[PDB]
């Protein structure tokens, strides 16, 4: 949508993630993994339901009303008691059209965004000793165990503690 | 640091997001059909088919219509003096007593409807030189003749019918209804058995209004054995104002007050059942949840209910779009 | 991995997006004109001037009125059994026939214009003891004297005028709309001349309703050599009622029934010219464009057409901002 | 608008670019050049399009409605009748104004997402090779021919291919 | 190329935003309490409780409702020939004549209230054989009798009411209303003694239209020592055509017209003081400004005036989300 | 909101920038100190006037209408009378707590927008010679005096002139 991340930069989702809306999948000295990330899957879900609560609060309540059906032709006053509820109808039909399409449109941007902004927060912590794939994925110049993955998922991840490994990995090499 | 850190291996770590192998299609501002993850109704569209009588007090008017319960109609006096929130009138409900036709009587059935209640008081009326309590044939009350509970019918006393002239002041502190009516004869020759007077009148007034209806004689089509028909009117009496009833022939005249009263009631058609269940909304095709905030079910409503929209369904979006990694 | 290459240069690449010397503004939340690529507009503002005649079927009344078109001024007998989907009436429409006047010509017109027929039934109502085919030299047919083509005139027969009392039936599956009316005399004079009763009176009814109404003697303007007017009423009968048609004078008796039809006609007021193009969207200034969604032509309309709207310009943004290089 | 990649970090637009809404112009060791980029123009184009069809779905048909216009004085029907239609205009006029500010709005935002999700996209598939001259240009540090300015339009960069050519010179230098 | 010399080190630079200690709860599409910097009421909610006399120019109907000070009302002479753009009616109104009742008084309040003035012109109505300027000692003009300033009682010459026939052309351009009237007596007696004829009959026409309405005899509640009632009625007559007043007795005759205009004015029931003060949006309660765009106050407003909203408060947000240093 | 920045990677605003809506605070060798940014603080500003000029844009005004308060029961024309100004009021309220929810959401995130637009405004200037700390703070490379922090806030900071300096400073170190 409006971030490219949600079919955008990251070329699909996973079916297999069942515990969490956004995460990881790593492939490291031990292994591969993933991993839900939850902070992000709460703030796309929190404000979902926001959204959702405030479209349910109150249905307003009316008792005695005016006729909406009638059995004998009776002309001028019953033209205009159509013409009132069929005016009334069209506008809240339209106004039900809009809303869930505006609505629409924004759920699906705001959970791009989440996805954009986890890419993000992942990106400035891992600093210069990492690079980005471009496909969602980074690949980190350093030996990472998995104390080292789940540092980066908890955000504890301190660069420093690997920079230099990193640098020299990442530029030295032959150029 | 350490020393010579040099075992140099890197790693990778890949962000993304969740996807479902199922999926709904939803409507976007730049799209029509987008799949998302999952979404939410928001078009109630189905009804239970019955009417809760719970919480608002519903009145099941069986085979009276309301203006009948108010009159009297013999076969509706078990409604007399009840009370509703909503009162359903059922399409079976048929009158069974004189003929008779309501002028406004899409207003005289609204104004008794919203006000929710049948009580009636008597009062003492004086008749003078009048026959009191005439009754007919059509309107069997029991094995002899009647006429509509709250109504009364004076004819002659031996040679003559009087100018009714009687007073009622409303010294409550509330309004009061007063149906009344006029008597149309099919004949000239019925006119003067019944009321003397070849042409009658009826005048009722207040300090604030006055009607005059004059009677009018002809043939009508034969409904119960009679072409004669009686017309129905209203008067409503301020706290402070007074009745003047005044004829000379042909009057129906009223017995006492229905009171009036505010509040939250109406009347509804429909022939749903009633059954016990606590809905908040009503619609002719039996009760509804509002937990949606549209509803498709009926646009006549009464409760709290959801707003009547001509589409039958509309999805929010409630997660991301839906792009399969596969799908299985 | 390759070898040396002795030149190490660069490149430089540069995004950038279009940008148009034109450029439309348009108002956004923010701002209320901000420049564009493009733009789209979605008011029709204009229409062709003219009321093409396809799809619906448009019925032009020339200088007929519905109402008289239906009452049959002799001069309107081109529209006998007619239909329409649109009716248009047009300024220049006149009356030529008996002064008349409709308590509630506005029902009436409504009433005829969505039916959508004219198709005029005509049955054996039996007037016995009375002058039929009354005509006048202001409603000439021809050379003649004559009358609307749906109405018939009853005057006395000889020195009586009876009290008639004659019933029809409703014995199809369909609703009959009645058009029947009264002669309201100048003179004491002209209503015995005519009536003999000193007093005339209509009643029409059915199970369900009746209408009694008394002439009223006086003159009124003269208009066509007349100080007389008759006035118009109408009673539908639904399948299985019966119409009875009491009168002791002054009735002016339908010669059958019109028949009802449940449609999309209806009338509209217009000057403008038919013509031959097909339009769905019909408005007093002619026929519009149904391809905007909004439509400032007029808040008349008839067929598939623009939610009509007070501004006259609303462009819907095509393109992303202009941001030219030049000056201006 | 929201990015700010349109009027924003791009300073204008080209009148010359005739051929598509976004793209590239470079500077090469062959010479100069200017093209269109077609995926992003379809992106954008396609999103107006959906949104101009949403808006001109279905004008619903009416037929006897009530009078609008009147010859004689009545009173209170009259009253009625012109202060349903006059209260029915406004609520339509109000949704009209409402309709093309908040459309128009997102035109612009949507637009100006899809130059910057160009410029993201060729970020990422430079990775070390080029620098962000900040105006919507990289400066590309290594020899690219005409045929590796291709290559990056149509996508199959191969930053391994000129890394430590591009990490010299844009590094190693004097510092 | 720049050469540092000698010092080695860094810098920090931090972006930010601000952040204020107080703050406003504002309501989202996602959130309905979340605190911004600064926001801005959209709800008018309070009225300065004075009806400003500019720019509209308010008429102070004092003690006199419009009808009574259309018809002239002794108390009301106060406004013969006055004018408004609005006319506030009174709780306190009285009115204190002869007794009388208007039909449709809503319609002719509406109309005359719009049309904004109560011009009158007298016309030179010859009514022969009748004795003219009847008045009651229930409309006490002075230490007298007296009637409405605007009507003219006729009562029989002697021993006779004759056949009135008049009329009056407009021939003007402009639109005439005529108010007129008819008395319906207590008793047959004060019929005769009065109009002679033991029925009476007016008829009122015009080349469109006529009304024929004839008196009701019978007792009323004592009004100002009254059981009879006069009935207003009203008829406009368009340039060119032409009024006839046909009556046999009851006639309580026009005395001219009132002209009719086309405006900006309107009517309102308020107890509100008028002040001055310049203000455009005029509520029952008070004017209140009109820079808000919505208000609470009152439904009813005439000028421009925001749109009245169920909500008493719908903030704005004109700032950033308030992220503070400590707490809120 | 959907950038992230406010009450996002930017941890709270500075109750004490008094003189703008965002800005700058600085730590050198020759000291601290705070400045606002007046071209983003503007931008922020324009925008919202805008948005409310277009709120508070003409009241229609509206003479003689139809009557909202009846004294006496009348039936069918005065239940009308009632029903067309209910369902006129619930249209208009509806209207209302839709158009604020609508623009203060938009506020949000357009105030989030130019945060973060000037977040990368600066990081597009300072080029190779800084880093982010990702807090919304960058770490400047090489010694920066008040006039060159001055220079990056009136944006005529070259980043040549320091480039040699910062990247043996940012990268050589010992890795
Ligand atoms: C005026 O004309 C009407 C219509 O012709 C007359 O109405 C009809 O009157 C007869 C005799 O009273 C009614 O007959 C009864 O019908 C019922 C049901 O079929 C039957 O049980 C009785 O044995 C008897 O036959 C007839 O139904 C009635 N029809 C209608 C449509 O009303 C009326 O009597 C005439 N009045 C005068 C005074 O001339
Ligand atoms: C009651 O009063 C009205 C108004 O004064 C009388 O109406 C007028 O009657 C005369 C004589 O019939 C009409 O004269 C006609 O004028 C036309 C030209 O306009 C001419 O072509 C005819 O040959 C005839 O001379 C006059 O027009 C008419 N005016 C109006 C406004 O109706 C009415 O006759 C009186 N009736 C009685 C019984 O006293
Ligand atoms: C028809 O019946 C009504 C109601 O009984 C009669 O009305 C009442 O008539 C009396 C005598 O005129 C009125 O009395 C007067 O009242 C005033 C105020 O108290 C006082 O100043 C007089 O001295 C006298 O007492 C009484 O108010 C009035 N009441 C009502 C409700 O209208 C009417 O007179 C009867 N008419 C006939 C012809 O029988
Ligand atoms: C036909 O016989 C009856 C009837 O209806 O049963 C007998 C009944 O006692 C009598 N009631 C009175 C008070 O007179 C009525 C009326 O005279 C007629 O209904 C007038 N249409 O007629
Ligand atoms: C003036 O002469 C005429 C006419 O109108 O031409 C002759 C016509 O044959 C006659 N028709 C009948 C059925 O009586 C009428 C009516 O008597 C009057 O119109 C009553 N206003 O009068
Ligand atoms: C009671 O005495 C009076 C009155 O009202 O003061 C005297 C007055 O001169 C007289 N006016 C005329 C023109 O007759 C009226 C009317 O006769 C009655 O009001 C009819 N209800 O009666
Ligand atoms: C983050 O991960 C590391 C490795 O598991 C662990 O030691 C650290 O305490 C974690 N921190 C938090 C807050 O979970
Ligand atoms: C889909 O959304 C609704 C509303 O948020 C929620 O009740 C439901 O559980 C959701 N479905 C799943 C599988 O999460
Ligand atoms: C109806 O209620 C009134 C008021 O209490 C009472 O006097 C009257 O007798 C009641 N009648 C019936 C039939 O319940
Ligand atoms: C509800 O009732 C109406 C009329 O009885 C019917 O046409 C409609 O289809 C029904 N809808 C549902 C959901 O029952
Ligand atoms: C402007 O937009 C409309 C609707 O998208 C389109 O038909 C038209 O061709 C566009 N103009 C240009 C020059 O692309
Ligand atoms: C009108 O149509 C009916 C029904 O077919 C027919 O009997 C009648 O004679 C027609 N009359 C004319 C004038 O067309
Ligand atoms: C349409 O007709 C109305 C009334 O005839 C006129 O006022 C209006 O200006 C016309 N508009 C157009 C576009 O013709
Ligand atoms: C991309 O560009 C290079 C150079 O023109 C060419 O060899 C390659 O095949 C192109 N690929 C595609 C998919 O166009
Ligand atoms: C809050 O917003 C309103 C409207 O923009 C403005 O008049 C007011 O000065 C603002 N408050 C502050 C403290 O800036
Ligand atoms: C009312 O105005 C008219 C028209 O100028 C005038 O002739 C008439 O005498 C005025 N009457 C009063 C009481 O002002
Ligand atoms: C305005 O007046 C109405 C009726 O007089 C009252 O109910 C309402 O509360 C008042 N509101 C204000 C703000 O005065
Ligand atoms: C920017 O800052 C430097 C140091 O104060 C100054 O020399 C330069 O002229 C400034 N430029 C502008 C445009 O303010």
């Amino acid at each position: 949508g409006l971030f490219g991340a949600i079919a955008g930069f990251i070329e699909n989702g996973w079916e297999g993630m069942i515990d969490g809306w956004y995460g990881f999948r790593h492939q490291n000295s031990e292994g591969t993994g993933q991993a839900a990330d939850l902070k992000s899957t709460q703030a796309a879900i929190d404000q979902i339901n926001g959204k959702l609560n405030r479209v349910i609060e109150k249905t307003n309540e009316k008792f005695h009303q005016i006729e909406k059906e009638f059995s004998e032709v009776e002309g001028r006053i019953q033209d205009l008691e159509k013409y009132v509820e069929d005016t009334k109808i069209d506008l809240w039909s339209y106004n039900a059209e809009l809303l869930v399409a505006l609505e629409n449109q924004h759920t699906i941007d705001l959970t791009d965004s989440e996805m954009n902004k986890l890419f993000e927060k992942t990106r400035r912590q891992l600093r210069e000793n990492a690079e980005e794939m471009g496909n969602g994925c980074f690949k980190i110049y350093h030996k990472c165990d998995n104390a080292c993955i789940e540092s980066i998922r908890n955000g504890t991840y301190d660069h420093d503690v690997y920079r230099d490994e990193a640098l020299n990995n990442r530029f030295q090499i032959k150029g | 640091q350490d020393l010579p850190g040099n075992d140099n291996s890197t790693a990778t770590l890949c962000l993304g997001h969740h996807a479902v192998p199922n999926g709904t299609l939803v409507k976007t501002i730049t799209d029509d059909q987008i799949e998302v993850t999952n979404a939410t109704e928001l078009v109630q569209s189905s009804s239970t088919g019955k009417i809760c009588n719970n919480p608002h007090r519903i009145l099941d008017g069986i085979d009276c219509t309301l203006i009948d319960a108010l009159l009297g109609d013999p076969h509706c006096d078990v409604f007399q003096n009840e009370t509703w929130d909503l009162f359903v009138e059922r399409s079976k409900a048929f009158s069974n007593c004189y003929p008779y036709d309501v002028p406004d009587y899409a207003s005289l059935r609204s104004l008794v409807a919203s006000s929710g209640t049948l009580e009636f008081i008597t009062e003492g009326f004086t008749w003078t030189g009048v026959t009191q309590n005439g009754g007919s044939n059509a309107c069997k009350r029991g094995p002899g003749s009647g006429f509509f509970s709250r109504l009364n019918w004076l004819t002659k006393s031996g040679s003559t019918y009087p100018v009714l002239n009687v007073t009622m002041p409303n010294n409550d502190n509330f309004d009061k209804l007063y149906i009344w009516g006029i008597h149309h004869p099919s004949t000239n020759q019925e006119q003067t058995s019944l009321y003397v007077q070849a042409s009658g009148r009826v005048t009722v007034s207040t300090r604030r209004s006055q009607q005059t209806i004059i009677p009018n004689i002809g043939s009508r089509p034969w409904v119960r054995g009679l072409s004669s028909r009686i017309s129905i009117y209203w008067t409503i009496v301020k706290p402070g104002d007074v009745l003047v009833i005044n004829s000379n022939g042909n009057l129906i005249a009223p017995r006492g007050y229905f009171k009036m009263r505010t509040g939250k009631s109406s009347i509804m058609r429909s022939d749903a059942p009633i059954d016990t269940c606590i809905s908040e909304c009503i619609t002719p095709n039996g009760s509804i949840p509002n937990d949606k905030p549209f509803q498709n079910v009926n646009k006549i409503t009464y409760g709290a209910c959801p707003k009547y929209v001509k589409q039958n369904t509309l999805k929010l979006a409630t997660g991301m779009r839906n792009v399969p990694e596969k799908q299985t």
